[PDB]
């Protein structure tokens, strides 16, 4: 049911995203 | 009230330490608990992302790294 | 006189963290244990209510032969009775005073079995703060038991500690800075003046005058006089480094050769019936480490040549980069106000819908729904300050079971 | 005979050959696939997870195979830029090899047992095994043939040694010897890909113009053309293309069949390779004994 490490960095990479210029 | 200092145990990225070219190309050192869960990155370029971090499964270590577009 | 059970109370000896501590003798066999007594009164008047449920808790399940052991917990609708193991002896403190500080053999005895069961604290991820002589006490037959987990806490991992609790002296200076701090590398500075003193009968870091005392400690110099063999020396100016990451550790003090002079072999892990199998196969994996961890390649870089067997499965990765020949960054770090960054990373939480809660002005708690298994993912987003002008946002990750 | 060695991988888990501490390298589905191999090559690593980042889920693997199936497909040769490997993403890749040859991801439990490892092994046929925790759905470690027999050779006192252990090759019938594959110095690199492709062995020796053996291009040899970037030119021979290790690689390693199988063991676990090859007097390669051979005949005695 997906792995709870993945989908710490798949939401630290939406975070990012939005922050990194 | 200023933000708390950053404590220099973070500052010990295991993943820039070099294995021993005999080991396993696998292997990692023993890394110390305070350094889990945090996120580690890679600086980005082209349009590839690079996260890493370091968890723990009851006594055992793994550090994970993902590419991600 | 009050009794519990059949132990009745009576020769006060405890100056406690706050509370008296009693003798309780068994009035059916004359059995002495040790009473921490903690009235209701009191207690609640603060707000010690987790900090003292935090003691229990740690010491609930510790059992080592230099740990003074919780053997139960009675409450009553007034007070709170901790039943110890009683010792008699007191202090090491009062072991010195009395004698001429002490010998290699007789101070290094009592320091193995010390550092025995700080290392058995650790290995429960429980830290000891006010780790000092007079938290130390004796048996008859002259044996040293760690006492007072009154300021001990409960390391977790990714998480660093702070509050500042311990003594005057024998407090790390990552403690007295008020800095935030992992929580072994405060017990080992703590353990490093207690060699100290078990060898030279005084303090390293003491002033009449406080302030002028902590400057003492966060300069990392002292004086090792005269006949101090130059095999601990080279010890305490490890275990007293005031830069934390050159400190030392207790597998660099298992290995030093002073530590290692003659010391009891039960100490520390080496050395329906299939427990006797399961740590013989445990032996057997320590033994082959080479197996389970990576070592440290050899440090010299002024060699001209350097010869050595590489592992065949790293050669072509290796024959290519360097026959003639990326930095991991923590988090991600700006020059912004620190206020101003705060009011930015909200505004991306809120772009995306997740739900955030404030702990602190630099300390949120952001919780994301997973739209595919529907599964709640936690982290928390802790700011810092690097540079003078440059902060570092922290990104740390937190499983819940339930 | 029957029952020690299987006793031993039954009674403990995967979670015991998990080192203490590695390093687990996750591709995201929608990544270009030659990006994936070079990151490869970065980490030092033969495989990786790959993550769908849509469906939420881990779903297969992308290993060194992967990379020899792309360039024997689609080698427009040889001067002409191959272009479908450039502009090329994992999950794409996976719409057209991954159809007609479907192998769907095979993981198991860290309290699972080792001898059920062993045994999804050699019934699934793979050379992978991603330990996966089935709480937090964590992919904890990658296991190999390579990875239990250590442990195998490490964990255990030969004092209750069994008897076929002292016993030769010849009589233990242990090993391939029928249609070898296998190719000339000379042999064009993408020959040996495509030999790769039909027959799927995991090495092929190479052999003179007397059929004797004087290297080895094993399937990990494969990412040296993606570590120097030499994947352009498949022309070449296997000699060459083994070049890059060259004085450093001290011979091939084989056995013969009057050796006991311990002593075939032993070497094979000191070596830290997957396969020995078979050799008579003459060098003359005769079979080949790989690690699926042997852990085949300690599951089945
Ligand atoms: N080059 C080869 N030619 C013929 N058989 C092979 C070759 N390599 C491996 N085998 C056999 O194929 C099976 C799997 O080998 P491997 O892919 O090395 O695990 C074993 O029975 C091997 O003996
Ligand atoms: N029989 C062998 N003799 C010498 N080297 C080998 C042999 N088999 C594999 N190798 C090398 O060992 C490394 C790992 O390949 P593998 O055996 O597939 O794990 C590669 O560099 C191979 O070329």
């Amino acid at each position: 049911p997906g792995s709870h490490t993945i989908e710490f960095f798949e939401m630290c990479a939406n975070l990012i995203k939005i922050l990194a210029q | 009230k200023s933000p708390p200092i950053l404590p220099p145990h973070l500052l010990q990225v295991i993943l820039n330490k070099d294995t021993n070219i005999s080991c396993d190309p696998a292997l990692l050192p023993e890394p110390n608990h305070v350094m889990l869960n945090h996120l580690y990155a890679l600086s980005i370029k082209d349009s590839v992302m690079v996260l890493s971090a370091t968890h723990r499964y009851k006594k055992k270590y793994v550090t994970t790294l993902l590419y991600k577009p | 006189r009050v009794k519990i059970g059949h132990y009745i109370l009576g020769d006060t000896l405890g100056v406690g963290t706050f509370g008296k501590v009693k003798v309780g003798k068994h009035e059916l066999t004359g059995h002495k244990v040790a009473v921490k007594i903690l009235n209701r009164q009191k207690i609640r008047s603060l707000d010690v209510v987790g900090k003292i449920r935090r003691e229990i808790q740690n010491l609930k399940l510790f059992r080592h032969p230099h740990i003074i052991k919780l053997y139960q917990v009675i409450s009553t609708p007034s007070d709170i009775f901790m039943v110890m193991e009683y010792v008699s002896g007191g202090e090491l403190f009062d072991y010195i005073c009395k004698n001429g500080r002490l010998d290699e053999k007789e101070s290094r005895r009592l320091f193995q079995q010390i550092l025995s069961g700080v290392d058995y604290c650790h290995r429960h991820m429980v830290v000891h703060r006010d780790l000092k002589p007079e938290n130390v006490l004796l048996d008859a037959h002259m044996n040293a038991k760690i006492a007072d987990f009154g300021l001990s806490n409960m390391m977790s991992d990714g998480e660093f500690l702070r509050t500042s609790c311990g003594s005057p002296n024998y407090a790390a200076p990552e403690v007295i800075s008020g800095r935030l701090y992992a929580g072994p590398e405060v017990d080992i500075w703590s353990s490093g003046v207690i060699l100290y003193a078990l060898l030279c009968g005084t303090l390293p870091f003491d002033d009449d005058h406080v302030p002028t005392l902590f400057k003492k400690i966060c300069d990392g110099i002292f004086y090792t006089p005269q006949y101090l063999n130059p095999s601990v020396i080279s010890l305490l100016k490890h275990m007293l480094q005031v830069d934390p990451m050159k400190r030392a550790t207790i597998k660099d003090i298992r290995e030093h050769e002073w530590f290692k002079q003659d010391l009891p072999k039960y100490l520390f892990p080496e050395d329906a019936v299939a427990y006797h199998l399961i740590i013989d196969n445990r032996r057997i994996m320590n033994e082959a480490k080479d197996f389970y961890l990576a070592t440290s390649p050899p440090d010299s870089f002024l060699d001209d040549h350097h010869l050595t067997r590489p592992h065949p499965e790293r050669v072509p990765f290796l024959v290519a980069e360097t026959p003639r020949a990326a930095k991991w960054h923590l988090g991600i770090r700006s020059q912004s106000r620190p206020n101003d960054i705060m009011a930015e990373v909200c505004r991306a939480i809120k772009q995306l819908d997740y739900e955030w809660k404030v702990v602190n002005p630099y300390y949120l708690r952001v919780r994301r729904k997973n739209p595919v298994t529907s599964t709640f993912s936690k982290m928390s987003l802790q700011l810092y300050q690097v540079d003078s002008r440059t902060y570092l946002l922290d990104f740390r990750s937190i499983d819940d079971e339930i | 005979n029957s029952s020690v060695y299987t006793t031993f991988m039954k009674s403990h888990r995967c979670y015991d050959l998990i080192p203490t501490s590695s390093k687990l390298v996750v591709f995201d589905t929608s990544l270009q696939v030659k990006k994936a191999f070079f990151a490869l090559v970065t980490n030092g690593v033969r495989a990786a997870p790959l993550w769908d980042s849509k469906k939420q889920s881990f779903v297969g693997m992308l290993t060194i195979t992967d990379f020899i199936n792309i360039l024997h497909r689609y080698y427009k040769s040889a001067l002409v830029q191959i272009y479908e490997l450039e502009e090329h993403k994992i999950e794409t890749w996976r719409e057209v090899y991954l159809q007609d040859s479907f192998k769907p991801l095979v993981c198991i439990s860290p309290n699972a047992s080792l001898f059920d490892a062993v045994s999804s092994l050699i019934r699934n046929k793979i050379h992978r095994l991603p330990v996966i925790d089935p709480e937090s759905g964590n992919t904890l470690y990658i296991l190999t043939h390579k990875r239990i027999l250590k442990f195998l050779k490490l964990f255990i006192t030969e004092f209750p040694k069994p008897e076929f252990m002292s016993k030769s090759l010849e009589e233990l019938q242990i090993g391939t010897y029928a249609n070898i594959a296998m190719v000339r110095t000379t042999t064009p690199v993408y020959v040996a890909l495509g030999i790769f492709v039909q027959h799927r062995v995991s090495a092929l020796p190479v052999v003179d113009e007397k059929g004797r053996v004087v290297d080895i291009y094993s399937k990990f040899d494969v990412i040296n053309l993606a570590a120097e970037k030499t994947y352009n030119n498949l022309d070449v021979s296997v000699t060459k293309a083994l070049q890059h290790r060259s004085h450093y690689f001290e011979g091939v390693l084989k056995c013969y069949l009057h050796e006991t199988l311990e002593a075939i063991i032993n070497r094979l676990v000191e070596a830290e390779v997957h396969r020995l090859v078979v050799v008579d007097e003459h060098d003359v390669v005769k079979g080949i004994v790989s690690l699926s051979d042997i852990l085949q005949a300690l599951v089945l005695t």
